[PDB]
């Protein structure tokens, strides 16, 4: 399962 | 990783405050969380490991700014302050799992129309006897109270301050001692109010 | 946004017993997005566990948890003195980034009933010179925390002119102490003779009144 940091990184990469 | 914040601040309504958070010495997502006296925790927002972007809690959007170069301390600036912004402000490091694994020591920010003022200290006069000191009408928090310069610790209760309708704080500190000691011992409460650079030492005697 | 509601507000248990702390989310979540924190007086909170019982490094085995959907629990199985504290749950989302906290549960030590020892203090002559009189009633080393303090001035019940403060639970005997401070102008103070605080508490078979006659 992806880490929360990975989720946050993806958010900021695309916003 | 240890996080060290800047010192306490006192502000008038409408002003702004800027608090710093320094990694004592990998970069990480950094968050800010505040806690009003006696209340719960409130998240304010986060800043990325590089500092190139932020995201704030809805309640603070338009009022808060989080900044980091790369290896500079990180700052949180809160504008248009009101008395509702009185709280301890914490910075925190996020772990990869999303929880806050390292916290700063907190920075108290007091927002009030009141002005800094040292306390007035009054005796609370006494097989067990109770005696104390009333620490009245100071601003802002905090005060410290010791007894006999720290030589008396057993049986001491220093109460949490209350905010009076005047905008000034007050608390009491009490100690219980053997009634027999009232003739062989002298009791003095040592009150330190660092925000006003005031210290008061008040002897408490049977009246 | 997710809203977290904790229950109970206060939990009172003895060392060695099992504590069950609840956190309810306003919508169904995966427990990977929930974290639990411990906070003691004067300190920052400390991360304990994620919603799925996964503990962080250094957290003892007696901390566990469980849940899925809207209901989550933190369980502390054999309570130690160092476990009594305030506990918060926290939820996080990444899109858009959003964290929230429950309102906290206080986990306090249950011990046997202990009646307060009561003391009354008149205002100092020094304070009276300044135009204000503070009269202080002290309730010392009692359990449980709930207590009732009434002020009577010349047998007239007072309302609206007193404030209470309570200490944190004592680390050694698990009692509380409480102050009640009556504030009067000097002029009102010197118009009356008898100042009394009357205390009701689980450990008292009849209310305890301490009083003085102003100027004796």
């Amino acid at each position: 399962l992806d880490s929360f940091k990975e989720e946050l990184d993806k958010y900021f990469k695309n916003h | 990783v240890q996080l060290v914040q800047s010192g306490a601040e006192v502000k008038k309504p409408g002003a702004s405050v800027k608090v710093s958070c320094q990694t004592s010495g990998t970069s990480y997502y950094m968050h800010w969380v505040r806690q009003a006296p006696g209340q719960g925790l409130e998240w304010m927002g986060l800043i990325t490991p590089s500092g190139d972007d932020t995201y704030y809690a809805q309640r603070f959007q338009g009022r808060v700014t989080m900044t980091r170069t790369s290896t500079s301390p990180t700052y949180m600036e809160l504008s248009s302050l009101t008395s509702e912004d009185t709280a301890v402000y914490y910075c925190a490091k996020m772990s990869r799992a999303g929880g806050f694994d390292v916290w700063g020591q907190g920075t108290l920010v007091t927002v009030s129309s009141a002005s800094t003022k040292g306390p007035s200290v009054f005796p609370l006069a006494p097989g067990t006897a109770a005696l104390g000191c009333l620490v009245k009408d100071y601003f802002p928090e905090p005060v410290t109270v010791s007894w006999n310069s720290g030589a008396l610790t057993s049986g001491v209760h220093t109460f949490p301050a209350v905010l009076q309708s005047s905008g000034l704080y007050s608390l009491s500190s009490v100690v219980t001692v053997p009634s027999s000691s009232l003739g062989t011992q002298t009791y003095i409460c040592n009150v330190n109010h660092k925000p006003s650079n005031t210290k008061v030492d008040k002897k408490v005697e049977p009246k | 946004e997710v809203v977290l509601t904790q229950s109970p507000g206060t939990l009172s248990l003895s060392p060695g017993e099992r504590a069950t702390l609840s956190c309810r989310a306003s919508q169904s979540i995966t427990g990977r997005y929930l974290a639990w924190y411990q906070q003691k007086p004067g300190q920052a909170p400390r991360l304990l566990m994620y919603g799925e019982s996964s503990r962080v490094t250094g957290i003892p085995d007696r901390f566990s948890g469980g849940g899925s959907g809207t209901d989550f629990t933190l369980t502390i199985s054999r309570l130690e003195p160092e476990d009594f504290a305030v506990y918060y749950c926290q939820h996080f989302a990444s899109s858009p980034p959003t964290y929230t906290f429950g309102q906290g549960t206080k986990l306090e030590i249950r011990r046997t009933v202990a009646a307060p020892s009561v003391f009354i203090f008149p205002p100092s002559d020094e304070q009276l010179k300044s135009g204000t009189a503070s009269v202080v009633c002290l309730l010392n080393n009692f359990y449980p925390r709930e207590a009732k303090v009434q002020w009577k001035v010349d047998n007239a019940l007072q309302s609206g002119n007193s404030q209470e403060s309570v200490t944190e639970q004592d680390s050694k005997d698990s009692t509380y102490s409480l102050s009640s401070t009556l504030t009067l102008s000097k002029a009102d103070y010197e118009k009356h003779k008898v100042y009394a605080c009357e205390v009701t508490h689980q450990g008292l078979s009849s209310p305890v009144t301490k009083s003085f006659n102003r100027g004796e």
